[PDB]
RNA sequence: UACGGUGCUGAAGCAACAAAUGCCCUGCUUCCAGGAAAAGCCUCUAAGCAUCAGGUAACAUCAAAUCGUACCCCAAACCG
RNA sequence: CGAAGGUGUGCUGUGAGGCAUGCUGGAGGUAUCAGAAGUGCGAAUGCUGACAUAAGUAACGAUAAAGCGGGUGAAAAGCCCGCUCGCCGGAAGACCAAGGGUUCCUGUCCAACGUUAAUCGGGGCAGGGUGAGUCGACCCCUAAGGCGAGGCCGAAAGGCGUAGUCGAUGGGAAACAGGUUAAUAUUCCUGUACUUGGUGUUACUGCGAAGGGGGGACGGAGAAGGCUAUGUUGGCCGGGCG
RNA sequence: AGGACCGAACCGACUAAUGUUGAAAAAUUAGCGGAUGACUUGUGGCUGGGGGUGAAAGGCCAAUCAAACCGGGAGAUAGCU
RNA sequence: UAAGGUGAUAUGAACCGUUAUAACCGGCGAUUUCCGAAUGGGGAAACCCAGUGUGUUUCGACACACUAUCAUUAACUGAAUCCAUAGGUUAAUGAGGCGAACCGGGGGAACUGAAACAUCUAAGUACCCCGAGGAAAAGAAAUCAACCGAGAUUCCCCCAGUAGCGGCGAGCGAACGGGGAGCAGCCCAGAGCCUGAAUCAGUGUGUGUGUUAGUGGAAGCGUCUGGAAAGGCGCGCGAUACAGGGUGACAGCCCCGUACACAAAAAUGCACAUGCUGUGAGCUCGAUGAGUAGGGCGGGACACGUGGUAUCCUGUCUGAAUAUGGGGGGACCAUCCUCCAAGGCUAAAUACUCCUGACUGACCGAUAGUGAACCAGUACCGUGAGGGAAAGGCGAAAAGAAC
């Protein structure tokens, strides 16, 4: 896997490209939720007991991860991240400028 | 844990055994009723239950 | 009238059931068309 | 079974015609008979479900090659 | 909840004659 | 003598209902929910050693588990046994 | 007193008659169309076992397992 | 900056048709010339789905029969309660086997089901509920019969059948009375019991069968006697003086 | 005493009416026959398709019988619609 | 391999885990209830009842292992019987059951066509049964041919719808010969003497290859439309990768990939390098498959229906020679040609797909394609064999409507 959990990442398409942020959990078919940029704004119908409030919360809703890369701070753009052989240790690394983070 | 339960002799595998199992009935009959809100110590005591009959079933015999 | 199933599930195991279809010849082919076929139920035991 | 068994003649279908050629199915069974045996090497008798050529296979050997014949061929003579 | 209780009309048994036929 | 682990393995739950707290204030009898395949002996011996405490004699049924209709299938709830489990005359167990 | 209940007390509690298809009856009389089988159970012994085992009159002590026990059952629940 | 498809119009072709466009739709379509066909529907008492028609018509399923007040609710002819009325009473009452399989009881909802309404239900949902040494199966024993090691027989499959082994609707040990639950009770509790086995202790000595024998062990009809269930009458106790 | 008598259970099914797309793919009502026998019925067994069984009607064999039902030969064949 | 997981409707609490004992995936083990050939006895499949031996026992009993039937052989015994014999007691060694099609064998129809029907056809087809294998059968000339010559078997194309068979009707229909695929030949019928060399089968160490996890894997931006660009506009780059599938509208350059280049501790199919255990090639002399070939009768297969009918198989009766002998050469006879039955074994080409992968479709796109795009041989019907449906689509993301 390429995004991993930590990296900000820079989205490339959707409503709001251009924006950018962090990454808080990957889902299991491939659709990242990132730090606040495609916020949903789901209602809450109450519950007497579990203690929910009920209203409108603007949470985060997911972005498929084929919309986001790895925001090269070292260039100011976004990255393709390839994979390389370190060590006996397999570790990521960019293309353009090619460090390793 | 099964490294060092390798590592114990085989009365002290069934005895570990029995007081494995005093746990898991234990947790059972506080599953039973409400008195069990740590619900993983379930599934950690019979797999850890497995692992000993397991390793009495490796050593005993073989 | 007098209706043409009076059910007794002595009789229905005796005749219909596994062991009365293993115990012929053309009963083995009867199951043996049913696992075939697929069925949920093989017979009515 | 209809079996001789010295020779093993099976009984063999075929069909009846009639003079007009009409056909029909018919099973032509081996000539069988339950013959008792004068064994010497055994000193004692013996049956066989023995067809007529097989008394006569019999008379020309000597009862005992073919008693050796049925045992390498593996039955309860 | 959606219980949908329409099963299909299988209605048609047998019949007869029974008539009075001109013959 | 019975396998330390086989009772160890049978008694899966008490019961909790009117006629079960009734029946444990009015009898001193204990109404467990034991495994399927247990018998009358073998919950006895169990139910002295475990809890520790001494038993008269005990009663079993076997609970016919019902018929339900989750969502639109059709499914068969699990049967399993009862156990009324008296106790001696005069001795206390919760 | 939650009108639903619930606890303590509680007298008389006999006699005569009638009487069944039920019991004695797996009996008795009678007829011919001549009216299940094996184990329980009682008893005799051959084998053998030789005062060992066993048997039987007690006496104490332990057990009696598993399964069905809801409900309808001349029907709104079985067969139509 | 709107494809197919759908719905409208206008033009045009000898006809099957074609083109342009407005609306709906929201992602595919395909010139030209060729190629291959599951290639054109109005009929087959054609097949499947949908909707008519008769028509808001027949019917609402025993000619045992209902009426009134009070409760519940948004809503009572049908539910709960009370008061009357009617019907069965060798059943339309009670206990069962077969059979069904949670319909039994409580709480909640009335979407569908109930030949109508429904707060009701044998409907949905959640929870509860069946307690056996003595009842019945399981067990021991067999009937008609079934499978049937060997065997006999049979192109093969297999058919028959002995030892056997299964097979109840029959034979074989033992529990009644009273009380409780919303739901079990000859099962739970109280009282009084009884049966078959092990073990061990005391006394006594012929025990033992795959056997021999007794018994188990048996029809139809009838007739009489003794009784009992059970009822009626009196007494006795308590209540009553309309 | 009896394949005796009158008559309820129980077995039937002789006449009439009602239903006949019914309450019911043979029933209800009012009468009717037998009702200690060649009776009737519970429970289990048996006989299999040119075969069974039949106090015999070509009847009955799962609401079907001058030869059941289910699959296969099979898209039988059809000078017919 | 790994930073995320605790299978799905299915959110939730509870957790585990971030440098490698979380999870995921592959190899090998262990557990493997009950029914099922069920196999300890039984049986209304998923249940009841055991007995023997070994243990432990708080004497209440629990735990373990065993116990079917036949085929074979081994020992023990052991009847009427005298030895003996059957029988019985154990012991091992195997089989049993399932499974689509293909194969060989044992049985074997009828509708139908003949414009009717009986010979015939349908067809040795459907079907029943037995047996074995990944192939099976056949197979090394008692075969052909024609005075030349070929030198197993099987399969394909021709010959050929010819020669024939045929109530001479309906129809059935070769072969000789030639082109191809592939080509492999040996042994017991028995003794001496070389005396272990060719050889195959079975058991193993090493190499290589393939499978069961996998890893790397190129190259793009600014703008207008738009809800969103992968679209239009301009401008670049990769390409042994422009096969494909996604991604908020059509993406070689966003992601997963593919091309290519590598990787397996372990089991492993195979080519073997080759050790071990059985195994003997090799030489000479001899042997040349008997109730058999033929024959009478009755049938069957060859294209061949008794016809002038060769040849092959046998239900029955019969019955030789045996290398100077015999079979055949399409009645039969004489010369000639050729070949040596009555005992075996044998790879390949060929038939098939219940399956396991990759790939393609002038194949279907929900009344189609399997019956089944879905929790289908399910609901349901039938006592039972069996019969047997309907039922896909919000969106991009539940943002599934707070109040
Ligand atoms: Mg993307
Ligand atoms: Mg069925
Ligand atoms: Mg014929
Ligand atoms: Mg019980
Ligand atoms: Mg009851
Ligand atoms: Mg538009
Ligand atoms: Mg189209
Ligand atoms: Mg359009
Ligand atoms: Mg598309
Ligand atoms: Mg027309
Ligand atoms: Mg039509
Ligand atoms: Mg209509
Ligand atoms: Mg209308
Ligand atoms: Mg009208
Ligand atoms: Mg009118
Ligand atoms: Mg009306
Ligand atoms: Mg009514
Ligand atoms: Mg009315
Ligand atoms: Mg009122
Ligand atoms: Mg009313
Ligand atoms: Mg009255
Ligand atoms: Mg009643
Ligand atoms: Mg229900
Ligand atoms: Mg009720
Ligand atoms: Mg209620
Ligand atoms: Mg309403
Ligand atoms: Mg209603
Ligand atoms: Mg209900
Ligand atoms: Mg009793
Ligand atoms: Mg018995
Ligand atoms: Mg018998
Ligand atoms: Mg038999
Ligand atoms: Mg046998
Ligand atoms: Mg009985
Ligand atoms: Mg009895
Ligand atoms: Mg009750
Ligand atoms: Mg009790
Ligand atoms: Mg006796
Ligand atoms: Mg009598
Ligand atoms: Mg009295
Ligand atoms: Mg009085
Ligand atoms: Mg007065
Ligand atoms: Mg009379
Ligand atoms: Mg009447
Ligand atoms: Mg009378
Ligand atoms: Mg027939
Ligand atoms: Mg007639
Ligand atoms: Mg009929
Ligand atoms: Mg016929
Ligand atoms: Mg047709
Ligand atoms: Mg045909
Ligand atoms: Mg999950
Ligand atoms: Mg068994
Ligand atoms: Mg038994
Ligand atoms: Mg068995
Ligand atoms: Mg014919
Ligand atoms: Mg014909
Ligand atoms: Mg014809
Ligand atoms: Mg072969
Ligand atoms: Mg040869
Ligand atoms: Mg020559
Ligand atoms: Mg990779
Ligand atoms: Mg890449
Ligand atoms: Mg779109
Ligand atoms: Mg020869
Ligand atoms: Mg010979
Ligand atoms: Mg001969
Ligand atoms: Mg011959
Ligand atoms: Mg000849
Ligand atoms: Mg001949
Ligand atoms: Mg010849
Ligand atoms: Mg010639
Ligand atoms: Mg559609
Ligand atoms: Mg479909």
């Amino acid at each position: 896997a390429k995004i991993r959990r930590d990296d900000e990442v820079i989205v490339l398409t959707g409503k709001d490209k251009g924006k950018r942020g962090k990454v808080k959990n990957v889902l299991s078919s491939g659709k990242v939720i990132v730090e606040g940029i495609n916020l949903v704004k789901k209602h809450q119908k109450p519950v007497p007991a579990l203690n929910q409030p009920g209203g409108i919360v603007e949470k985060e809703a997911a972005i498929q991860v084929s919309n986001v890369a790895i925001f090269n701070a070292a260039t100011g753009k976004a990255d393709r991240v390839g994979f390389r052989f370190e060590d006996g240790k397999k570790v990521r690394f960019f293309k353009s400028n090619s460090e390793t983070i | 844990k099964a490294k060092e339960l390798r590592e114990k002799s085989v009365e002290e595998l069934n005895t570990e055994l029995l007081n494995l199992l005093r746990e898991q009935f234990n947790l059972r009959m506080q599953a039973a009723s409400g008195q069990l809100q740590q619900s993983h110590l379930l599934k950690q005591v019979r797999r850890d239950v497995a692992r000993v009959k397991t390793l009495l079933n490796e050593k005993a015999g073989a | 009238m007098k209706r043409t199933f009076q059910p007794s599930v002595l009789k229905r195991n005796r005749s219909h059931g596994f062991r009365a279809r293993m115990a012929t010849k053309n009963g083995r082919q009867v199951l043996a068309r049913r696992r075939a076929k697929g069925r949920a139920r093989l017979t009515v035991s | 079974s209809r079996v001789c068994q010295v020779t093993g003649k099976r009984p063999v279908t075929g069909n009846n015609r009639s003079h007009a050629l009409n056909a029909t199915k018919r099973r032509f069974l081996p000539n069988l008979h339950s013959h008792r045996f004068w064994v010497e090497s055994e000193k004692r008798f013996v049956t066989l479900r023995v067809s007529a050529k097989g008394m006569r296979v019999i008379d020309k050997k000597g009862i005992d090659t073919v008693l050796a014949e049925l045992r390498a061929r593996g039955e309860k003579y | 909840a959606a219980a949908a209780a329409a099963a299909a009309a299988a209605a048609a048994a047998a019949a007869a004659a029974a008539a009075a036929a001109a013959a | 003598m019975i396998r330390e682990e086989r009772l160890l393995k049978v008694l899966r739950a008490p019961h909790v209902s009117e006629k079960a707290s009734t029946a444990m204030e009015k009898s001193n009898t204990i109404v467990l929910k034991v495994a399927k395949d247990a018998t009358k002996a073998e919950i006895k011996a169990a139910v002295q050693k475990l809890f520790e405490v001494e038993v008269e004699v005990v009663n079993t049924l076997v609970v016919k588990g019902k018929v339900k209709r989750h969502g639109q299938r059709i499914g068969r709830r699990s049967d399993w046994k009862k156990a009324y489990v008296t106790l001696k005359e005069g001795q206390n167990l919760d």
